[PDB]
């Protein structure tokens, strides 16, 4: 938090933990599938598919792979999505809407695309 | 004296010793005493039962899918459903009485009359 | 890299297991109160069935619901299920009891219409292709006097419109209906048994015996009798409702 | 090639038994004796 | 198919598959049994057990430690065999039917000793 900020550190410590609760759960997942799981155990797997698909992103020099031009996104802005997403905020979305794409423009315009509404 | 039991399909409602039964079936209001003949009877959709017990205050029920039998040593009256004066919520009865739905409009009714408003 | 995967399926195999020990004494504690449900619901089950045959001992058993259908075609089978799927054999039992009940319905010159309570049922014919009439889900846990008044309102009304229809044809109803109603469903007899039983609602065999004031009916015993039997068949379908939610748990 | 496509899919062409006595009846009880 | 013809690969691949994709199942088979896997997992593994014991076989060299004379099964009726088996014409016979047996004759007379019909 001294350096980063308080609401940087907050957003990715709590974008830590969700990951790390969903990389636990895969297992049971895999195995008794997700509606074993209780009511904020779903809750959290959806936002943890959901960051961990935000967290990628189409890159400039990945253009060459994909054909898609790269993407950049402030700061200010990742913080700002990656807060609302801890928060359930794009939880409508479909996931395939928050992959290889930059900021929350990108992903309006895509879930968009996809037949749903940011 | 004679025992009432207001006994519901998934629980036995209510069971005690009373004073006069009064309800009203298909073919009219009755009044049980404490050696009324054995009887059968339905009661009607929108029936209510009313207890009148030894020293305490008389007992409302509105009743769903009534039906009343007196055996001359117990009165035992068989309900789909039914809902105590106190339980009985005013505003929902108004609002689902006079519903083009017959089993509602009738529910609705037997709580009205039940409260005491009829 | 054989040793870092099978670390990491031991830590998966510890997970499971936890998660399979907290369902199993939720499990537990669930029998407890299907059990509990199960005592509750007896004491009606039992005045209405005084009730009802004091009822036929003084009317004439020549309900509709009570007489078998001539040259019947169609048997309507209602067949309950689970909702969730981690029961180990309890959807496949009662599944193998169907199909042995559509096999014995076959060899009898009947055709069955199928009805289905629970998602593993619907799952099951699904893939079977088998047409469901009707299904009611989303309540096997824990059934409700009201799940069961919906299905008995149905399988008797699909009985009823039985009753007029010619062969293939619907009659005057415009409904073609069914010559008996079945239930599939699972029994439990004991904590250690559960039993997959086909039982017939309807129509009701008369069972008669010699003998044990005589009671006063009114309006009119058989008005009484034809606004009971419908009553019956939903208590009994509760029943076997909340036995299956036991054997289920 | 999407015409050509829509043309081809247009004609394209695509691909025991239970023991009566087993069976437990609902009974109707009847003080009565039988007729 | 280049050597042995269409209909043997053919049927030597279903085999195949069908023998892997029990393979894969084993994992949630060994927790949950065959009871969590899908209609089509649950068909999949029932024709997969039936497979691989009709695979084993009486063998002439076997009879030193059984007293049971082995069996010769010519490659048209094995090919003719397992594509009845992956077809599924012989689910209905008891796993034990396809136990240390020959051809389809042998299945037939095990089957009709256990009580199925064939």
């Amino acid at each position: 938090p001294a350096i980063v900020g308080d609401e940087h550190y907050r957003v990715a410590q709590e974008v830590i933990r969700i990951l790390q609760r969903y990389k636990d759960l895969q297992d049971i997942i895999a195995i008794l599938g997700i509606d074993e799981l209780s009511e904020e155990d779903k809750q959290l797997v959806n936002r943890a598919r959901r960051i961990e698909r935000f967290l990628s992103q189409n890159m400039m020099a990945a253009e060459q792979f994909t054909g898609q031009p790269g993407s950049t996104v402030p700061l200010k802005e990742t913080i700002e999505a990656f807060d609302k997403l801890t928060k359930g905020e794009f939880d409508h979305l479909p996931e395939q809407a928050f992959f290889l794409i930059g900021g929350l423009d990108d992903l309006a315009k895509k879930a968009e695309s996809l037949g749903a509404k940011l | 004296d004679l025992n009432v039991e207001i006994v519901a399909v998934e629980r036995e409602l209510w069971s005690g010793p009373a004073t006069f039964v009064f309800t009203r079936t298909t073919a009219g209001e009755i009044g049980i005493l404490p050696r009324h003949i054995p009887l059968v009877a339905q009661l009607v959709d929108d029936a209510m039962v009313r207890v009148e017990r030894e020293g305490e205050d008389d007992l409302r029920i509105a009743v769903d899918g009534g039906f009343l039998s007196v055996t001359e040593e117990t009165v035992r009256i068989l309900v789909e459903n039914a809902q105590f004066e106190s339980e009985i919520d005013a505003d929902a009865a108004k609002e689902d009485a006079a519903s083009d739905d017959e089993r509602t409009a009738a529910w609705g009714r037997a709580r009205l009359r039940a409260l005491g408003q009829i | 890299a054989t040793l870092r995967e099978l670390r990491g399926r031991i830590r998966s195999a510890g997970s499971i297991k936890k998660i399979t020990k907290a369902q199993e004494l939720i499990a537990t504690s669930r029998i407890a109160k299907a059990q509990a449900r199960v005592e509750a619901a007896r004491p009606y089950a039992a005045e209405i069935t005084n009730m009802l045959t004091e009822l036929a001992g003084a009317s004439a058993l020549d309900h509709p619901l009570l007489v078998e259908r001539k040259q019947p075609k169609r048997a309507g089978v209602l067949v309950v299920s689970s909702d969730r799927g981690l029961c180990g054999a309890y959807n496949a039992n009662v599944l193998r009891r169907a199909e042995e009940l559509f096999s014995l319905l076959r060899d009898e010159g009947k055709d069955p219409v199928l009805y289905v309570v629970g998602r593993k049922a619907l799952g099951y014919f699904s893939f079977r292709q088998r047409t469901v009439v009707e299904s009611w889900t989303g309540f096997s846990e824990r059934p409700t006097y009201e799940n069961a008044r919906e299905i008995a309102d149905t399988l008797v009304n699909a009985f009823m419109a039985g009753a007029d229809d010619e062969g293939d044809d619907a009659g005057a109803d415009g409904i073609l209906g069914v010559d008996e109603l079945h239930i599939v469903f699972t029994e439990f007899r004991s904590m250690l048994s559960q039993t997959a039983v086909a039982r017939r609602a309807a129509p009701m065999e008369v069972e008669y015996v010699g003998e044990v004031t005589l009671y006063s009916f009114e309006p009119d015993p058989e008005t009484l009798f034809d606004a009971l039997l419908p009553r019956y068949i939903a208590t009994r379908v509760y029943a076997a409702l909340l036995e299956a939610a036991a054997s289920e748990s | 090639l999407v015409s050509v496509i829509n043309e081809f899919k247009k004609g394209f062409q695509a691909s025991e038994a239970l023991d009566p006595e087993d069976l437990e009846k609902e009974s109707v009880k009847v003080r009565k004796p039988a007729p």
